């Protein structure tokens, strides 16, 4: 009906999951992808580039 | 042990010869159920009578 | 009442090692959590490496 308008993956209509449909709140409510004087200029630069991306469950 | 059910023997090979060299009683897969009560250890002994009737045959 | 053993000890485990292990795996490691004194011994990688 309408597939037409949708991204299409090779003659299957890439039509998601649809049980997604909203729930936050305070309690029970957690969604995925969580947070994570100088004198060695040593590993100093390589930690402040290592908060550039994770790949902690990376998804495609 | 047991006279009627008992732990196999296995073979073990000369690579070199081509006979087979002595061989023995199993002696590394044995269970040690010596912390079990009467089921379990029936159902062992059942499970190894089961094993040697597969090798006899 | 059953007047015999239920947990079997051998001298070749290393339960201890063993532990250590499976807490890296299931979780995350760097984290410090003070209940088990959990935390994981380390070096600074320019006192290691020079």
């Amino acid at each position: 009906n309408f597939a037409s308008l949708a991204p299409r993956h090779g003659s299957r209509p890439f039509m998601g999951n649809w049980q997604d449909i909203g729930t936050s709140n305070m309690s029970g409510g957690a969604f995925s992808w969580g947070s994570l004087w100088n004198s060695s200029t040593g590993q100093m630069l390589r930690d402040k580039l290592k908060e550039q991306n994770f790949q902690q469950k990376v998804v495609d | 042990m047991s006279k009627e059910i008992p732990t196999p023997y296995m073979w073990s090979y000369q690579p070199q010869m081509g006979l087979a060299a002595g061989a023995a009683q199993d002696y590394s897969t044995r269970i040690n159920y010596m912390s079990a009560g009467p089921h379990m250890i029936s159902r062992v002994n059942g499970i190894r009578a089961h094993r040697n009737r597969i090798l006899l045959e | 009442a059953s007047q015999l053993n239920a947990v079997v000890d051998l001298q070749d485990r290393n339960t201890e090692l063993s532990y250590q292990l499976l807490l890296d795996s299931i979780g995350d490691r760097t984290r410090y959590f003070s209940m088990w004194n959990q935390a994981v011994d380390s070096y600074d990688p320019d006192v290691r490496i020079i």
